[PDB]
RNA sequence: AAAAUGUUUU
RNA sequence: UCCUGACGCUGAGGAGCGAAAGCGUGGGGAGCGAACAGGCUUAGAUACCCUGGUAGUCCACGCUGUAAACGGUGGGUACUAGGUGUGGGGUCCAUUCCACGGGUUCCGUGCCGUAGCUAACGCUUUAAGUACCCCGCCUGGGGAGUACGGCCGCAAGGCUAAAACUCAAAGGAAUU
RNA sequence: GGCUAACUACGUGCCAGCAGCCGCGGUGAUACGUAGGGUGCGAGCGUUGUCCGGAUUUAUUGGGCGUAAAGGGCUCGUAGGUGGUUGAUCGCGUCGGAAGUGUAAUCUUGGGGCUUAACCCUGAGCGUGCUUUCGAUACGGGUUGACUUGAGGAAGGUAGGG
C-alpha cells in the first residue's frame, strides 16, 4: 500500500543493513551509499516489492488464505503473536522445529492431543482430586507445548504461503517449504539470498519496528482479505 | 595408501638387496 | 590479537644509536618479538640486525644476565 | 513429464549421476526398447517404446537408474526449444520429426475415438 | 598463451551463462564477430555488439549480451568446440553434422562465409566445422 | 618400564 | 611515460642441477654417532634403555644421481560468487605537510566458502571447475622394477626392462 | 542352483564326482549318479579349438593420472607439435561441379527363374579412393605488409635465510 512511501522507512529505520564483514553476494545489484559501514537499503524499490506482496497476499486470500507466520527472533517475538492473533491468522514464535511443514501426521496428532488435554487436564484439575507429580507432570507437558506451539492450532491441511522473518535463523523453514512448493515471502537484508525467496521483500531484520511495521501492514492485508471473503464466498 | 603395498615393496627390495650383498663376489668373478 | 600493539616507527636504525636497540631489546638482553615491540616486517628485520651489529661491536651486551 | 516425439525419445541423450553413465538415442517405431535391465525398466515405464540406451560406467543398478532419469529429465521438448531460442518449430526442428509427431497424435486420435 | 580464440568465446559464453551473467566481454576478432552474428539471428543470445576501444585503448571489444527465458531459465544448453587447433575437423556438404538431433546448430565455416549447418545443407556446401551450440 | 602366542571340524 | 613488434608456449631424444647416505685423494675431528664393546631388561634381546665408541657428520676437489625428491596434484593461457588474514611495490585522501589511518591498483602467500566437479574424502580464482596448446605416464594383483642384454659407475649400485608361472582378486574412500 | 528357458524322488555321504564363474558333495544334495517330469533345439545336438563381440578392458568415434594403476626429482633446451589483431595475395589443406577410373563375382537393393528357400540370372547402387580439369576463399598454411594487447628490453622504484 501507499505506506506513506518513503517517509516511514526513513523514519523507522529501514535502511539499515549489515556491515562488510558478511555479506551476501546476490546483492550487487542492490547497493545504494556505504554509509559508516552499514548498508544502506535505497528504500525506493522496497516500496515496489511491498506493493507486489500486497498484491500476492490478496491473490492469495482470494483463493482462500492461509498464511503461516514464523518467526524466532526476539526482535519479532512480542511483534508477530499480536498482530497474527489480532487477524486469527496461524503463526508460530517460539522455535520452530524440524518437520510441522513436513511432518504433517505427527504434528496433527499433536494437535489433537493438545485439543483434547486442554479440556481433559481443566476438567480434572477442576473436579476430582489427583495425586502431585502427575497432574503436575501433565499440566507441565500441557505448558511445554503451549510454548512450542501457538497459532498453529487452525490449519485443515497444507498451508498456502508462509511469511518468514530473518531466514537466517529460521533457515530449515524456507527448505521445507521449497521441498514442498509453498509460496515463501520474507524479510531479507543484504546478507540473504532471493533464489529461495519468490517474493523477496529487502530491508532490515534486526530491530523491534523494522519487522514489526511489516509484520503490521501484511496483518492488515490478511484482515482485510478475510473481510473481503465474505463477499468472495 | 594403505602402507601394505609400501611394506610388500619394502620387503621384495630388501631380499632383493640381501641376496646381493650375499652373491656380491661371485657377480664380481664373473657376471654383473 | 596483534592490531591492539599498534604499529611503531622509528626511522633511521643506525646500529650506532643505542637508544632504539635498548628500547627493542628485552630485560634479559634478548631481541623482542615482533607481537610484543609492534615493528612491521623491514623494521624489525633492521632492528635485529642492528642489534646483532652492536653485540658483536661492544655497543651492546650478548646478555644482561642478572637483571 | 518425459518428451515423447510419437512413442520415442525426442533427442538423443547422456545422462551421468554419480557413475552410471546412460546413452539414450531415439530410434525409428518397431526399434523397441534396446536397454539394460534397469534402463529399460525406466523408460518401459516412462512409456518409451522405440530407444536405443547403452550403459557406459558402472553397472551398479541403482547408480544407472539415477543416470537414466537425468538422462530422461535432459530432454528438451521441441516447444519448448522453440521458446528458450525465441523462434518457431517450424525454424527450429527437424520436418520429419514434426511430420512424425502428427502422425502419432493422428494415430492416437484414432485410438482415442474407437476406444 | 592463448591458442584458440574460438575456444576463448566459446568458453567464456559457457561460464557466463551458466553464471547468469546479462552480459560477457571479450577481445574482438573477425570470426568471432561473425559467430556472435549467428548466435544472435538463431536466437541462442540476446544481442551483441563491436565497442571501439576506450579503457584499453588497444582494440574492438565484442560483447554479448544473453537471454533468460521466464524464471530465469538458460536459453543456450550447451556450447563445444569441434575444430581444435590440436585436430581440425572439416565436414563435407553430405557429411553435415546434425547437432541435439537437429535442434541445436553446428557452426560451419564454408567458403561462402559463415553458416549454420541448415544453411550449408541448403547451399550443398562443406567446410570447417567450428561448434556445437545447442 | 619391558610383558609373546592362539593348527585341520562339518 | 619509452623501445622492439608475435620475437610466444611446450618440448621426445640430449644436457645440466639434484637432500641425506655412500665412494676416491688429502685435511680436520669438539659434540654427535651406524658398526663395536660392556651393563641392564628378557624365556632369549644379535633390540628398546645405560656407559663407552670407529667410520661418518666437517673442509678441499671429484664421483655417485637416488628419496614419502609429496601439494603423492607437469608447464602455459583465458574465463567462472564472495568473505577474511598476511608478505612486496606503487598511487590517492584527510589531519599532517611525518606518520597514524583509511581506500585503490599490480604481484605473492594462507583460511573460509558459492556455482561447478568428485566414488567418497574433499577441491573450489593458488581448482581437483569451464576450456585450448604441448610433454610425461597408466591398462588387474603377485612374479618384478626382478632375470637376460646393453649403457653409466672406482665400488655400492643406478638407468632401460621382460617372460614362464600363479591368484580371482589386489585396491580407493567411507559406514557401522 | 544363479547368470539361463526348465524340479522332484531315490542312491551316495568332502566319498564317488560336478563346474564357464560363483561354487556343489561333511546325511532332507532342485548343483554328484539314476528315474519320472520338464526346457531349449531338432537330423541334428553338445564338447574342444580359433576369431570378433560384450570390453569405453588402448577410449579417433570413446577413458584416465590428489588418495583407486598412472605427473618425469627439477629446469634448460634440439627436432617436432602449436599460434594475438589485421590488409593484400597465392589456392597446398579445405569445399563444390565435370571427366576418367574403381573388371567380374561378392555386398545393398529393384525385377526374373529354379514347386518355395538356399542358390541362380538381370538392372541399379556401392566401389568409402585416386588422377585430370573448372570454380569458391570463410578457416588452416605459404608469401608479403602493418598493429601492440602476448613476449622481451630500456629508465626509475624495490623486497629478500637466492
Ligand atoms: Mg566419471
Ligand atoms: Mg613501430
Ligand atoms: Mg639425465
Ligand atoms: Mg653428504
Ligand atoms: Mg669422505
Ligand atoms: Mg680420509
Ligand atoms: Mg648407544
Ligand atoms: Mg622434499
Ligand atoms: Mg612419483
Ligand atoms: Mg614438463
Ligand atoms: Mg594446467
Ligand atoms: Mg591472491
Ligand atoms: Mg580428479
Ligand atoms: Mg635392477
Ligand atoms: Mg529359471
Ligand atoms: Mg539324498
Ligand atoms: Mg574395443
Ligand atoms: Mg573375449
Ligand atoms: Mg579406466
Ligand atoms: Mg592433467
Ligand atoms: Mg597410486
Ligand atoms: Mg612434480
Ligand atoms: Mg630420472
Ligand atoms: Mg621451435
Ligand atoms: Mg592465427
Ligand atoms: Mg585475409
Ligand atoms: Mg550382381
Ligand atoms: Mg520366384
Ligand atoms: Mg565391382
Ligand atoms: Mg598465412
Ligand atoms: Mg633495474
Amino acid at each position: 500500500m501507499a505506506v506513506v512511501t518513503t517517509r516511514q522507512l526513513l523514519e523507522s529505520g529501514v535502511h539499515f543493513g549489515h556491515q562488510t564483514r558478511r555479506w551476501n553476494p546476490k546483492m550487487k545489484r542492490f547497493i545504494f551509499t556505504e554509509r559508516n559501514g552499514i548498508y544502506i537499503i535505497d528504500l525506493h524499490q522496497s516500496l515496489t516489492y511491498i506493493d507486489k506482496a500486497y498484491a500476492f497476499v490478496k491473490e492469495t486470500v482470494a483463493k482462500g488464505g492461509q498464511i503461516l507466520f514464523v518467526g524466532t527472533k526476539k526482535q519479532a517475538q512480542e511483534s508477530i503473536v499480536e498482530q497474527a492473533t489480532r487477524v486469527g491468522m496461524p503463526y508460530v514464535n517460539q522455535r520452530w522445529l524440524g518437520g510441522m511443514l513436513t511432518n504433517f501426521q505427527t504434528i496433527s496428532k499433536r494437535i489433537a492431543r493438545l485439543k483434547e488435554l486442554e479440556a481433559m487436564d481443566f476438567d480434572k484439575v477442576s473436579g476430582s482430586g489427583l495425586t502431585k507429580k502427575e497432574l503436575l507432570m501433565l499440566s507441565r507437558e500441557k505448558d511445554k507445548l503451549e510454548k512450542d506451539l501457538g497459532g498453529i492450532r487452525d490449519m485443515p491441511k497444507v498451508p498456502q504461503a508462509v511469511w518468514v522473518v530473518d531466514t537466517k535463523k529460521e533457515h530449515l523453514a524456507i527448505d521445507e517449504a521449497r521441498k514442498l512448493k509453498i509460496p515463501v515471502v520474507a524479510i531479507l537484508d543484504t546478507n540473504c539470498d532471493p533464489d529461495e525467496v519468490d517474493y523477496a521483500i529487502p530491508g532490515n531484520d534486526d530491530a523491534i519496528r523494522s519487522v514489526s511495521l511489516l509484520t503490521r501492514i501484511i496483518a492488515d492485508a490478511a484482515a482485510e482479505g478475510l473481510m473481503a471473503r465474505s463477499a468472495g464466498k | 595408501g594403505s602402507v601394505i603395498k609400501k611394506r610388500r615393496k619394502r620387503m621384495a627390495k630388501k631380499k632383493h638387496r640381501k641376496l646381493l650383498k650375499r652373491t656380491r663376489i661371485q657377480r664380481r668373478r664373473a657376471g654383473k | 590479537k596483534v592490531v591492539p600493539i599498534k604499529t611503531v616507527h622509528i626511522g633511521a636504525v643506525d646500529y650506532k644509536d643505542t637508544a632504539l636497540l635498548r628500547k627493542f631489546i628485552s630485560e634479559r638482553g634478548k631481541i623482542r618479538a615482533r607481537r610484543v615491540t609492534g615493528l612491521s616486517v623491514q623494521d624489525q628485520r633492521k632492528v635485529a640486525i642492528a642489534i646483532k651489529n652492536a653485540r658483536e661491536l661492544a655497543l651492546l651486551p650478548y646478555a644482561s644476565t642478572a637483571r | 513429464k518425459v518428451p515423447l516425439v510419437g512413442r520415442t525419445i525426442t533427442h538423443p541423450v547422456i545422462g551421468e549421476k554419480a557413475a552410471g553413465v546412460v546413452m539414450l538415442r531415439p530410434a525409428s517405431p518397431g526399434t523397441g526398447v534396446i536397454a539394460g535391465g534397469s534402463a529399460r525398466a525406466v523408460l518401459e515405464c516412462a512409456g518409451v517404446h522405440d530407444v536405443l540406451a547403452k550403459s557406459l560406467g558402472s553397472s551398479n543398478a541403482i547408480n544407472v537408474v539415477h543416470a537414466t532419469v537425468d538422462a530422461l529429465q535432459q530432454l528438451e521438448e521441441p516447444e519448448e526449444v522453440a521458446r528458450r531460442r525465441g523462434k518457431s518449430v517450424e525454424d527450429i526442428a527437424p520436418a520429419a520429426m514434426l511430420r512424425a509427431r502428427k502422425e502419432a497424435d493422428e494415430a492416437a486420435a484414432a485410438a482415442r475415438m474407437e476406444e | 598463451t592463448m591458442t584458440d580464440p574460438i575456444a576463448d568465446m566459446l568458453t567464456r559464453l559457457r561460464n557466463a551463462n551458466q553464471a547468469y551473467h546479462d552480459q560477457t566481454s571479450m577481445p574482438h576478432s573477425k570470426i568471432k564477430a561473425g559467430i556472435a552474428g549467428i548466435l544472435k539471428s538463431e536466437g541462442y543470445i540476446a544481442d551483441y555488439k563491436v565497442n571501439e576501444p576506450k579503457e584499453g585503448e588497444v582494440g574492438k571489444t565484442l560483447t554479448l549480451t544473453l537471454k533468460y527465458g521466464e524464471n530465469r531459465e538458460r536459453s543456450i544448453a550447451g556450447v563445444r568446440r569441434i575444430s581444435k587447433p590440436g585436430l581440425r575437423v572439416y565436414a563435407k556438404s553430405t557429411a553435415l553434422p546434425k547437432v541435439l538431433g537437429g535442434l541445436g546448430i553446428a557452426i560451419i565455416s564454408t567458403s561462402q562465409g559463415l553458416l549454420t549447418d541448415k544453411q550449408a545443407h541448403e547451399k550443398s556446401v562443406g567446410g570447417e566445422v567450428l561448434a556445437y551450440v545447442w
